[PDB]
Formats: C-alpha cells, structure tokens, sequence
C-alpha cells in the first residue's frame, strides 16, 4: 500500500513523500497533479499532408 | 490510545489542499469511458495556436472589423511607419483579448518567445517590400527606419507565400516577466516600415490591408495562478 | 505538384486545382462505431455510397457590402437525398462530414474568408432573456447572414458580427478546426470532421452537431470589371454514416 | 515488498545556429492551410546554446481547474414566520458564480469527480432585546437526487433521511466535506448544448435541458431561539481527476442569466490615440 | 505525541460512512447461523420476477380488478388498437406499483431491457392472431396499424402455447435513463393491434381477456440510491 | 510478510444474432408454470455484438440497507414541574418511522449487526426573563436490556449503572457512535409474525410478541438552569453484515400504526382517461 | 494485519487501500459491501424440471 | 529495506606547545594585504593540549534566521459606517518591524522558502449596551498575486475566490499556518538595489523597485454583530531551507522609513572618561 | 477510526518549531539556482573578520 | 520513506529519530538544520598569492 514518489523540487539545486489510501471508493483519492504529458500536435499541425519547416509551404 | 499533539494549520480550510474525503456514494458505478476527438491536456497547447491581432485600434473606428486590418497604399514616402506597437502580451490593449492573453491573464509569470505572422491580403498582382523589427527595451522607442533596424529585423518579401513569420527572442535580464508589467520588467517594442514600397498595375485597387497573428513558441511557459480581471459580477445571478 | 487535390466519395467526385492541404479535424479520421463503445442492442444499419456522397447547397452573393453567414448541421442536409430520409426514418444517427468550400476569381481581385466549424455553437437571442422558435437559426439549406450593427428584432437571434452570437471575441474563432481562402493564392477550402459528442450516437432532428461559418475578413474589393459579384458554394458529404432504432418516419 | 516506489519534462532547449545562406526558407510560410508556423528563434538570427529547466507542471487542467471555488451563498432564519424563510432549496448548477463559470467554459466537454465544501456562519439579527443564552446550533444538509420528495416545512416528514446521504454538522469545528464521483448519465458533462428538448424543435433550449444533478436542502436541527438568528452557507466546488475535450475561446460579454448564454454587443478591445502611438 | 492536523470534515456525520466503532457488548456470543431457504442477495434478483401489470385503469373501474383485464371481442373492424401505453417504468401509473417499478423508485438511474409478456386467458377453442409493436421515441405515437408495424414488433398465434414475449431492446443515446423521465430520456411507446381478429364456434363467450407480465432482463441494473416518494407521514405512529 | 492481499462482476454482454427461420420458438412459452421466461433481445431480433460494463454493486442488500436513517425522536427538558418529562424512556422498535420500516419490511427475515448514532441538540425555551450564564450540558443514554431495573425520575438510583451499557456526551464534540451485535434469541430477526401469544390461540397478535429488545434512558446528567432548557435526541440505525431471505411485496397501503399491521383499502393505481390514452 | 484491496473504480480507463482492525470484536468492523456474488435462479427457475427456452414450453 | 539510514564537527583543539627561539615570526603580519592573520593561541605562548566539545551548531544561518517573527499586524471591524475600516489591504514587505528588517538586513541576497502562520484574536468594543449574544466568528485570509483584482468593500465580488488561495479560520482553534515556495522572478531576493526604475536614471530608486510580492486581504465573512467587535491579525514569517551571500554591516542608525534607507547620523559609540579609565 | 488521545502542548504555536505544512501553491517551479560569489554558511565565519576598534572614546 | 537519523546530544556523555514526508512539494518539508560545513577562508584569506603564517608577510 505504501507508495512512494519523488516530490517537486528544484533544478540542479531525500525528495520522496508516502501516501497511503484510506478509503475503498477511488474517488477518495487526492488529486493526482504529477503528470505532465503533453502533445500540441492535435491542435497545432491538424493538415493531412505533413509539411516540413524548411520547405516552401506550397510548391 | 496512541499520544498525538495537533499542530498549527488544523481544523483549518486551505482553498489549494489536497485530502482525502470519504466519498457518500459508496460503490457507485461511472459511466465507461469514451474517448473523444480533442483532448487537451495543458493550457499551453491552446496557448500556441494562432490568433487575430485587433491592431487597428484608431480610437473613431465606427465598424468593430475594421480592427484587424492595418491599412496600405500605394504612394508612400521613401521611408514611413506601417504601425507600432509596445510588447505586453497580457496587459496592452492590442494583446489584451487575444486567444493568448486571455491564457496569460489567468497567471502572474511567463516567460519565452513569442511567433508574430504577418499574411498580405492584397491583390495577386501587387507587390511590395517590408522591414519588420523588434527593439529590445530602452530610453526612447524608434523614430525612423534608420533607428529601427539597428535592432533584431527580418525583410519580407511578398510573393507565392504570403506569409511571413517573425521571432521576438527572449532577451532579459530575468528568468521571467510579470503580467501586470513596469518599466522594471519592459519588453520593449515592434514596429513595422515601408522596404520598398507597394507598386499595383492598371486595373486594381489602390489600398490593400495586412493582418497579424499571435502565438508562443515552444518554450513558452507561465507561473503562478491568479484570478483574471476582465469578468465580474454585481448581483447573483438568475 | 501539390496544389491539386482530388476526392472521390460514391458517385461523385470533386476536383481543386487551386487548393490548400486538407485539415482533418482534431488530426482524427471519421470511423464507425467499436463494439466496446456501443450502447444500443440492435443491429444498425450502414447504408454506404447511398448516403456517403457530396451534396451542393444553394450558392450565396459575395458583394462589397457581405458581413457573413452560418449554416447549422445536419439539419442543412435534413431534406437531401437518402440521407433526409434515413434522418427522418431513424431514431439514432452517426456520421463524420467533408466540408467543402469555393470561391474563385480573377488575379486582379482582392478579399479572405475565415472557414471554420464550431461544434455545439449555442446562440444566444437578440433581447436578453426572450427566446426564439427554431427557424431564426436553421430553415434547411438556406444560409443566414450575420449584420453589422446590434440585433434589435426580439424574433432572431444576436447577429454582432464581431461577437459572433456566442458573446466571444470574433477573432478568436482560430481555435477550431478552420481554413482561409485568400485569392491571392487559394480557390477552395476543405475540412474533414469526425463525429463530435458526449453520447456514442443522437437523434439528428433535436441537437446541432456543428455550425459552419463562412466571414469576411478583409472585404472584397475590385476595381472596372463587368463581374459585380463573387460567388460562393458549399459542398458536404457524410462519411462513415450509420442509423439505428427504425420508427416511423415524419422526425 | 510492503512498498511501491512508483517514483520532469522541461521545454526544448536552444541549440546554437550560425550564418546561414541557402534556399531554405524557414520564416515564409502559408497560414491558409490553417497550419500554425513551428519556427524557433534558432531560424531566423545567430542563438547560443542555453539550457532550458523551465516546466509546464502549472499550467496543466488537473491544476488549473484543481481550486475550490464558490458556487452558492444563501441565507436561512432559525425562527420566522414566513415558512419558506426558513430553509434554502438550491437546484445544483455552476452557472451562478461568475468566474468558475467562465473558468469552466473554456472546453466543451468535461469529467472530473468532485469535492464539496460547505462553510457556515451565524450572526444575531439587530433588535431590541437581544440578552440571550443559546447553546450551540447544529445544520443538517441533504442532498436529493432528482424525483425524491421534497421537504415543504422545517420540520417535515422527509427530513428523515433514510437513503439520501446527509451531513450533520456542529458550528464550531472545521467545515464539512464530501466527495462525489462522476454522476452523469452521459459519457461526460457538457457545458454547451445546441439543442432543443423535443424531438420537434420545440421547447426549452440550451444546456438548461441537461441539468438533472438534483437538489440540496439546509435547515436548522432543532435549534428555535427566542430571538431570530441568522446563518449563511457557501458551497465550493473543487474538481478531481479532470479531463477536458474541445477547447473553445473565453467569453468576452459579461453574463446576464444563468441559464442562457444571452449577452449584449461588447467592443473588441480598448483603442488608442493612433495606429503608430506606443508611449503610455 | 505524533504530530497531527485536522483536516477539513472532522467531527462530521456523514450517514453514508464506513468506519470502525466500540462494541458495548463485548465478547457477546452470537446464535449459530442457520440457512433458511430463500436467501436474496440482490434487488435485481426480484426486480427480475414477472408481475401483472395493471393496463386497463379507464377512469371509471368500480371494481379494482377490473384493472388487470384487458377486454376482447369477436366482431372488430379490420385494424383496431387494443391497448396503448408509454414506457415509463419508473413514472407511468400503469407500471408505477408494480413489482418493477417500485424497486425502481428507490433509485434514481437505471439501464437494459425489459420484458413483456402476455397470456390469453379465454375458451380453449377460441383463436387469433394480434400484432405487438415497439415503436422508439418520436415526435408522435403511432395512430394505425400500418405505421405501427414499422417499428419493432413480434406476431404473436394463439394455440397451446398461452403465452409470448415481448423483448423491448435497449435504444438510447444515453447509457442511462432517469427514473423520472422527460422529454430528453423518453424512452417511446408499445401497443398492441389486432392481426386476423378472434374467432370463436358456437356455445362460447363472446368476450375474452388479456393479462400483461412485466420483468427485466439479465442486462438490468440501476444507480443512485434515493427515498422512494410513495410512502409519507404526518405525525409520529403511535 | 506483514501484509495480506485479499485484493468484478459485470452485466451479460449481448451477442451477435443473425436472421433465423427454424422450428425453435423462444418467444412462445407458458406462465402456467410459475417459470419466468429467459428469453434475451438476441432471440427475437438481429443484435450487434455489444460488450458491458455495467455492475450491480450499488443494487446488493448490503448496500441497499447500509445508510443510517431515523428511527425516533424525542423532547426532554432540563427542569419542570412534572417529573416524567425531565427524561425520555422508548421501548425499541424500528416500526415508528415510515421510511425505514417500509425499507426493512421488503424481507422477512434478517440478520445483522447493528450501528446506532445518537444527535442531541438543546435550545432555551422562552421566557421573559433569559439572561443566564450556563456553562456546557453533558448527558447520558443508558440501555437497559429486557428485565432489569428502569429508573422513576431524572436523580433516581438506578442511573448508577454497573452492568448496564452508558454513554456520557458533551455539547459540541462529534456525535455519540457504537455498534451492537446480533442480539436475537433465534437465528434471525422477524418483520411479520402470524401467531399469538398464548398456547390456546389468544392473547396478543402479531410481530408485537416478538419484541423484546429494551429500552433506552436519556437524562441531563447533573444541568438544571434558572431557567428552563430543552433538548431533543435523535436515534439513527445502520445495519451492517446484513443477510435477508423470503422478499415479499412492498406495503401499498400508508401505515396507520406503530405495532401493528391495520390499513384502508387503497386503489392498485392512478387512472386515466381511456385503455388507449398515451399522451400527457 | 494489513489487509490490501482494490477499490471500485471504472472501466478500462495505484487502485489500492489499506485497512487495519483495532477492536477485538468482529461487529466493530467496517461494512463489507465489496462482494457482488448472486444468482437468480431461486426464484426465477424454481421448477422441478429443467426447462429449455428453445423447446416448447409444454409437449 | 524499507528504512534509510541517512544518519558532528567540533571546534579546533589545541596543541601542546613548549618554549621556542628561532627566526620564524608568526605574531609580526602586515595588514595592509587585506589578510586576516590566522595565528593561535599557541604561537605566542606556551599551551597546553585541550580536546574542544563545542560545536558551531546554533550560528549556522539556517538557525539564525529559523526563528517565526511579527512582520504586520492591523485591525478591522466587523461592523461600521466606513467601509475602509471593515478590512484590511496590506502590500506584503518585510521592511515593516524593526527587528526582522535588520535581521534580514545583514546579507545582500536571500533564497529561502516560508511558513506563514496567522494569529487572530477578537474583542468587544466599549459601549453602552454590551449585552449580546454572538455565535463563534469566522475569518477569511486572501492573497491575491500582482495584477489580480482587489476588492472595494467587504461584500465585494471578488471575495469568491476560484484561483486566488485563500484560508478560513475559525475562532477557538489552533492558529492557521501555510507553506510558500521561492517565488522570486530573479535567481534571489535582494535586499538592496542600488538603481533606479526607468532606463534614463530616474523614477523610482531603491528596493522598493523590486517589491512585486502582491497583497493580503483579510475580512469576516459573515459576522455582522448588533454592537461593534475589533479584531486584530498577526503575520509571522520563518524562513527554510535558506542560502545567503554577500554579507554586510549591521546597521547603526534608527530606522526611519518603511520604504527608503534614510536616516539621521549617529554617534559611533558611547563614550568614556579617558582612553585609559578601566573601572565602571 | 485508530482511537488517540492528545498530550499538553497541542493547538500550541511555538515559534521555534520544526513541522510540515500544506503548500498553497502546488507544484510551483522555483526559478533555477545560481552560484553567486560569495556565500556565506556561518556567522562565525563573518565573526572571524577584523574590524576597526574605536579605543579613543575620550567624551569630547 | 522512512528516514532515520541521529539526533542531537551531548559529548563523551538510542539517539535516533525518524521522519516521514507527507506532502507532494518540497517546500512543505520540515527545516534542514542538520548542516554544519563551514569555510571561512572566502572571506579571511581572499588573497590570491597563498601566505604562510610563519613565514614574514612582506619579503
Ligand atoms: C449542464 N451541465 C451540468 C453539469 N455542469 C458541470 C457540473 C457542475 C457541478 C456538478 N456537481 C455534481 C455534484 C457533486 C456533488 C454533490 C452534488 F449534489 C452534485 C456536476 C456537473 C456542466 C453543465
Ligand atoms: C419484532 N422484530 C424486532 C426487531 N426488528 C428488527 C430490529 C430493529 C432494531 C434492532 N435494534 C437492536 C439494538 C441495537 C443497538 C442497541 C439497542 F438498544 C438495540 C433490532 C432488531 C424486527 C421486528
Ligand atoms: C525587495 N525584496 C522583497 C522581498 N524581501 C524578502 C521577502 C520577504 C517576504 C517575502 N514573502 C513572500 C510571501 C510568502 C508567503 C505568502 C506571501 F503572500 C508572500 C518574500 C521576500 C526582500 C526585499
Ligand atoms: C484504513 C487504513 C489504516 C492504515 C493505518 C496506517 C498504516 C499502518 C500500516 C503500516 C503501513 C503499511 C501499509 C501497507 O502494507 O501497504
Ligand atoms: C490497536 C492497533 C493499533 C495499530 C496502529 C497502526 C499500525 C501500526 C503497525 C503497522 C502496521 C502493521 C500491522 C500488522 O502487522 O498487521
Ligand atoms: C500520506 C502518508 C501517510 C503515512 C502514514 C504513516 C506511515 C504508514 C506506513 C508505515 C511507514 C512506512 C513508510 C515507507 O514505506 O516509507
């Protein structure tokens, strides 16, 4: 049960804490903010056609 | 039973805590989940997406549109000012309302460089030269081209590709900026001037307009949450 | 070259000399429904090229003067060949969409529209706190133009173009799916939306799934010339479209 | 084994670029593909080479979104003559307050459990004669999903909750909470619904139509000084585990209703002095 | 001690907790468990059981079990309705106080199909044809026979087997249905028509009755507990 | 190893159907029988194949009945004239609130452990005269199973309890809890009991004869005010580890007494206006 | 003592709690509303002879 | 292995030394290189060996500044006619007392975390008619980061906080405490800046430049009392987990401003009769 | 729940003590750490300087 | 998680302690006091030619 993870801290510059879950609903849990996954593509680069950066966007 | 002390901070409420609740609806079954198109996982994704600049902002403007077009002719002085503009994203009026300064706004800190493009609305047959320059802060903004593009500038030649990007880097001397800037944290200015000039043939209109888009690079980042100004409320509302 | 695109969907086929890349919505390609995320029992029914094919709405004016319009989806395609008929048949539907948009004109001619989808645009009415029937917003195919000063007719809907009747800032409206036809450099605009939605399937006479969009942004201009206007049709077609729970029919 | 060590992401960082003189042209590019520009600084100017620890952690939903916020004040007598004074009935919704509002209609779509909070507070009302000693008052809050009885009266029948989850709380301790899971019908709640009711175009419009959340009931236990006394409760809403699709622009208009999206005309933004004018 | 903090929802009574509490009666000796025939360990297990369902409620029934008996006739037009009800399980009158309903009514949410089956109760050399029909929700119930058919429907021959059923599937957009319905979770209609009609041979009544049974599949289940409003009290039972 | 890992049940999926034409007739059967019929949508109709997540958790007795409710209230003052009500005496019994005796009544038999929460409250009676200092009121509840002494005023000797269960509460801490086990002389508790008393067929009737359960004292441990002060006891029962047999109908008829089963004749159901009628 | 389980949670799409018992009665546990085991047939087949839905019901 | 055994330094000690009569000269140095001289007792006289215990342990930085210090306190009503006077606004600095500025005073740069705890105390304002009865009070704390909204008035809207922290405290308890990070736009706080504001060496001069912390605003929430009731807020900070740079001088000279370095000249030292009087 | 009973010195404020505390302001990023010249560990490090000694306090 | 360590005690005259981490940020942890590395020589002897005591300080 016991769970430990590294906590946030500085660049360059022991960081573990323990948690343990008390009740049998998952909706109980604390929020879990440590992810931090990320992908601009679906929003940023939505055209069929990959385009490449150096190459004239048109012919 | 088990000797304990309470310390400062219980029996308090935290509005930023994170706790475990008992939860009172005990063995409840959710719905499965469906995966829908869009997901968006960080505010910075919607962040880096383009958006209209309302550059135009000349104080009579009877029509709301006329905001986004920043007007062109074609005789021109050698040497004259398209527009100009001062560098604060979430706290200048032309930057106040854009899809990114509305993210800015809602955040104390931000740091990184910023994409502003440029697209030429005009006539297939126009052409035309302009110089687009950044100036890093200073005692006194630019006055002519000749002061202009002693800073960091790009020339845009108008063709098939009718846009053109340009890159403000991240020159400061603080790893961040504030929203609600000061002269401490300036960013100094863009400004826009004529290259060459616009030249039409026989045949086509005499005016033409140019619109801006805004948006981060990738390393574009913000800090420390806050509320934003631009809503409130009087009454409860019903 | 990459400047041409051809489509083929059914019996009908579209050709673009002239054209921009294809947008594809989130990046997510229109697919039917998976066995793990179905909830109704019964088999549906596909009904492919007769329904999955490219549909021509009426054409609009563009003149100097245009402010806008919008079209509501799929009630613009309610009355259209089988697919009108599947609509008013079935109780459920299902179905991505390919939006194609054209306007051309000569090298001499100057102007931008914005071509964009908005999913789940819900207006809000001219007088705060009245309502409006369902014809001030979707009457079929036709299109519905947007104005330049403040609605004052209780009857409609909130025309503002630079609020877009959603009470958002117009120029913001980058954020969805979208496109521009500059005539400097393009003719046409093409969009690929998959089906969008919080239920696996939905009843197509009750909810808008998304509005279509088509606004000016820099007002077409011309100068002599014997062309007085500009244009402009709009083509869809559905894909991957299915229906279930056969009632009578009359929506 | 009795422990699991289940135990970030930085921005990109700038690489060095030099002089450059070729036919690649990274800067020009074409937006009518509805394609944003991936350009960097490293193309367009000289850069030296820096190291980047800057982190996105912030800027997440789960912590955008992760702050309890007011949703609900209101304000119930102990004593009155009028009945319906008495105790608050509240339809659950989160269209009332205006800034988690607007904070949750920037996505479309949304699921998330949720934590609530109930903060409580008592005040003597102003009169003549107010020399009184009253012990410590106690609150009862119940929560009824939609279809259950409804209570009309202080002291009904229906306030003895036999499946309908309710909290006792006495004044003076820390303030109450609960959690509560995803309880939509649907695959995820929708903040926009562009739709009618009936199968004919017909009726209510809106996401009004999708509001089936319930309702919460707040009363005094048996407290009924000499005097009247007045209490508020504050409700605060604090999602969990979020997830977000479809994100839309912010709102512009400042609300009116909180059950429509009606609005009046608001200009674009501020203006200025000139086209060129930057000093302040 | 052990430092500690309280957090928020201390000294609270949440009437849907589990926690650990004292014994009062320590080291009590509990009777020896039995196993009694019968044992129910869940509410689906009789929501599952066939119960008959009270259709013929016309206003003016002197007599209570009138209500379970739908009337039948030798000579009828061609296409006739022999009865028409809404399926509202949780909400209809007609299933409201039946078995099903009021396990129903003690929640709040609920999913799956169900089943209706009909028994013909009248003379041994007595025959006929009827046509029962689900028709999913729409802007209009069905009014003839013709439009009826076009849903889902079963034809259902009277002979030594007294008994069919009705599978209503589950239709909807959403993966729950509310108990109190709406017009957004209408869930449609079921009616039943004549097919050939009834025929009967000399030295027979000339009317016959139908009873209607109404249970839920094996793919049946429900959520969100609530208090059921079928039952209130004015003052303290004495 | 420190550290055992005891560490589920989904709705039937639906199959794929295709078109039939055989001698097989599902649909047809006989209720005669008294066997309920098991036929599935696949049997009648083409079906996609469709896979479940649906659970029955939140339907299971446990959970059905594992929800505290009230089961008695009661007003006793601090000080008075009349000795009898300066304490409360109630004989247990779960027949006087509706809700939870409607809830226990759908089975026969149960079996189960008990958690009982006890909610006090006081408020000042009025006067013309309260201005009074009082510091915190304590009280007690005492159980004294079937037999033994039952106390004949608030200062009575019998409060001395030295065998007999007690709690001790102060105003403003958290509310009284304990748990009781199963305390039934045979293997399971009985909601209905068709017989009598005596061996001749006479004498009482009903469940009446079967309870023997107690009763429960409640008092102001030493409080007596100037001035008059009343508080009011709230009784609340959990049942835990439950296991029932034998369901029988739910009641349709409003109850009309505590200990027994006297009713009116009510009608099955609402009308209206034809056997055709659909609309609102 | 510890005795680890999962929790309720949703379908495709750590999910462990810890409990602990300190009274030495066994009333005094908390509710064990984790079993979903049941099985109608009681009352839904209570026939003496097996019935197949295919077959007729009687002959 | 489910424990980690992270798991000091004495001063000096002294070496035995005898008599010595050679060429080598540690008492004789030369200040003028800037060097301090690192000569011991032992050098100069004969010594005998001592094996020194104590340990530098309570001078340590960390120690010094690891101390909760008042940094502002102010009062505000819970009712009155001025509606300035029903709340307080306070820029956070930590230039406000005495002791702590001079403390923090003796280094250039800082880097440090904090722990803020609140002590709020209330009392009855003088009057005619005191006699009242008022249930416990309830106090909210909110900070609001630069550029945020601020509220006007006591009931402003601004008060629902859905971003800004905020904290509700509730008399009779244990003071309220919270932790903050480094939350400095440059690599440090600095506690002087010699420099000026705008880029031509005028405006503002002085740290009052970097002063960019935000504000504190504290209000009841809901208690309006029929007669008046002050209440008094105490900040305290405590620097973690510090680093500093950069020594300097203590200060001599009274402060005079919360903002400015000014002050008055002061005397070096007190004086004496003659430069070789000894007694007292 | 786990049965406790309070010892004397609770919902004290001492302030030289050493607890945990909630953050308000979960996951921050620090700005990233700089080698300024010149750090200092230990007073006595600053006690160990010379330093002018006024031994001419004469009164006038 | 557990972390042991001694604590402070007297000279020449079982001294351990344990601590837990209950929070996901650093800056929740408790004071780091334990540190005593020290370095005069930055501010006592800042000269840049190395000087010896016993030797003369000039020539
Ligand atoms: C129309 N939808 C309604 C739901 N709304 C989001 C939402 C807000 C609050 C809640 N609260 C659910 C809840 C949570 C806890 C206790 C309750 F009584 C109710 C649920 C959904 C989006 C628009
Ligand atoms: C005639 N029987 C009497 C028992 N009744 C069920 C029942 C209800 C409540 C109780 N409470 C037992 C109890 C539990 C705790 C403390 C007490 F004083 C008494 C026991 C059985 C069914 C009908
Ligand atoms: C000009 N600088 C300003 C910072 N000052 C040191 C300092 C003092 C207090 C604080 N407090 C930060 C803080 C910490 C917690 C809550 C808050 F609202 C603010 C920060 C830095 C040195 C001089
Ligand atoms: C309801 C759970 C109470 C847990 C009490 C604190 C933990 C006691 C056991 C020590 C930690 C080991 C837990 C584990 O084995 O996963
Ligand atoms: C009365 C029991 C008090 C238990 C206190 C919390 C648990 C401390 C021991 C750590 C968990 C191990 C228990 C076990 O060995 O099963
Ligand atoms: C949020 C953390 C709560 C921790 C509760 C006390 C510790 C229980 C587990 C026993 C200690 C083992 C911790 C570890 O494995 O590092």
């Amino acid at each position: 049960g016991a769970q430990v993870s590294t906590q946030k801290t500085g660049a360059h510059e022991i960081i573990h804490y323990t948690n343990i879950n008390y009740y049998k609903d998952a909706a109980s849990n604390s929020a879990n903010r440590q992810d931090f996954t990320q992908d601009p593509s679906k929003f940023t680069e939505p055209v069929k056609d990959v385009m490449i950066k150096s190459l004239p966007a048109l012919n | 039973g088990l000797p304990t002390m309470n310390t400062p901070g219980s029996t308090q409420f935290l509005t930023s805590d994170d706790f475990q609740s008992p939860c009172a609806l005990p063995q409840f079954d959710v719905t499965p989940s469906m995966n829908i198109p869009g997901e968006v996982k960080n505010l910075m994704e919607i962040a880096e997406v383009d958006s209209v600049v309302p550059v135009n902002n000349v104080q009579d403007t009877t029509d709301q549109m006329e905001m986004f077009r920043i007007p062109v002719t074609i005789n021109a002085p050698l040497q004259q000012q398209v527009f100009g503009l001062r560098l604060q994203p979430g706290l200048d009026s032309v930057f106040k309302h854009t899809l990114l300064g509305e993210i800015l706004n809602y955040y104390a800190h931000w740091s990184g460089s910023m994409k502003l493009t440029f697209v030429f609305c005009g006539s297939a047959m126009a052409t035309g030269k302009f110089l687009i320059a950044y100036s890093p802060p200073g005692a006194n903004p630019p006055k002519t081209r000749k002061d202009a593009m002693l800073g960091t500038h790009i020339i845009w030649d108008i063709g098939l590709q009718s846009s053109c990007v340009l890159c403000v880097p991240w020159i400061s001397q603080t790893h961040y900026r504030l929203v609600q800037q000061d002269e401490y944290t300036s960013a100094g200015y863009v400004t826009c001037w004529y290259q060459t000039g616009m030249i039409v043939p026989p045949g086509t209109p005499n005016s033409s307009s140019i619109m801006c888009f805004a948006s981060a690079c990738n390393d574009f980042s913000v800090r420390m949450l806050r509320d934003t100004p631009f809503i409130s409320q009087d009454n409860k509302l019903q | 070259s990459d400047r041409v695109r051809s489509i083929t969907l059914g019996n009908s086929t579209i050709t673009t000399q002239e054209c921009a890349n294809v947008v594809v919505g989130y990046g997510r390609w229109p697919t039917y429904l998976r066995d793990d995320e179905a909830t109704a029992e019964d088999q549906p029914t596909q009904p492919d090229v007769a329904t999955c094919r490219f549909y021509t709405l009426d054409s609009i004016k563009w003149e100097k003067g245009s402010v806008g319009w919008w079209w509501k989806f799929p009630e613009a395609l309610s009355d259209m060949g089988l697919f009108g008929q599947n609509m008013q048949y079935h109780y459920l539907g299902r179905a991505g969409y390919t939006i194609h948009v054209q306007c051309n004109a000569s090298k001499f001619h100057q102007g931008c529209l914005l071509v964009v989808c908005v999913p789940e645009a819900e207006m809000g009415g001219a007088v705060v706190g009245q309502a409006f029937s369902a014809t001030a917003m979707a009457n079929g195919d036709k299109a519905y133009e947007f104005t330049s000063a403040t609605q004052s007719d209780q009857t409609k809907v909130q025309t503002a173009i630079h609020n877009a009747g959603m009470g958002v800032g117009v120029g913001n409206l980058t954020i969805y799916p979208h496109q521009w036809i500059n005539l400097r450099t393009n003719n046409s605009a093409t969009i690929v939306m998959p089906y969008i939605n919080s239920v696996p399937m939905d009843n197509m006479f009750r909810h808008y799934n998304f509005t279509l969009m088509v606004i000016p942004f820099v007002k077409l201009d011309y100068a002599d010339t014997a062309s007085t206007y500009v244009p402009i049709t709009v083509t869809v077609a559905p894909m991957c479209a299915e229906y279930n729970g056969l009632r009578l029919a009359q929506a | 084994g009795d422990v699991e060590e289940a135990i970030v992401v930085h921005v990109a960082d700038t690489m060095r670029s030099g002089p450059s003189n070729s036919a690649s042209v990274p800067a020009l590019t074409a937006v009518e593909t509805g394609h944003t520009s991936q350009v960097t600084p490293s193309d367009t100017m000289q850069t030296r080479h820096v190291k980047n620890y800057h982190s996105r952690s912030e800027s997440t939903v789960e912590n955008f979104l992760g702050r309890s916020a007011c949703v609900y004040m209101e304000e119930y007598k102990t004593t009155d003559n009028d009945v319906n004074k008495k105790f608050v009935a509240w339809p659950i919704n989160t269209k009332q307050m205006v800034q988690m509002r607007r904070k949750l209609e920037m996505f479309t779509y949304l699921r998330f459990d949720m934590e609530v909070t109930f903060v409580i507070t008592s005040r003597q009302d102003p009169g003549t004669t107010l020399a009184q000693d009253m012990p410590v008052l106690t609150h009862q809050i119940m929560y009824v999903p939609p279809g259950g009885p409804i209570p009309a009266k202080v002291d009904d029948y229906a306030w003895q909750t036999s499946t309908n989850p309710s909290i006792f709380w006495t004044e003076g301790n820390a303030p109450a909470r609960m959690s509560i899971p995803f309880i939509s019908i649907g695959n995820a709640y929708s903040n926009f619904y562009d739709g009618w009711s009936n199968f004919d175009q017909r009726g209510s419009y809106g996401y009004n139509t999708l509001n089936n959340l319930g309702h919460i009931y707040v009363r005094h236990v048996s407290g009924s000084s000499p005097h009247p006394i007045t209490s508020t409760i504050r409700v605060y809403f604090k999602p969990k585990h979020t997830r977000a699709w479809v994100p839309r622009p912010p709102r512009l208009c400042q609300y009116k209703k909180a059950f429509s999206v009606d609005f009046t005309p608001t200009p674009i933004t501020d203006t200025r002095k000139d086209i060129n004018t930057v000093t302040t």
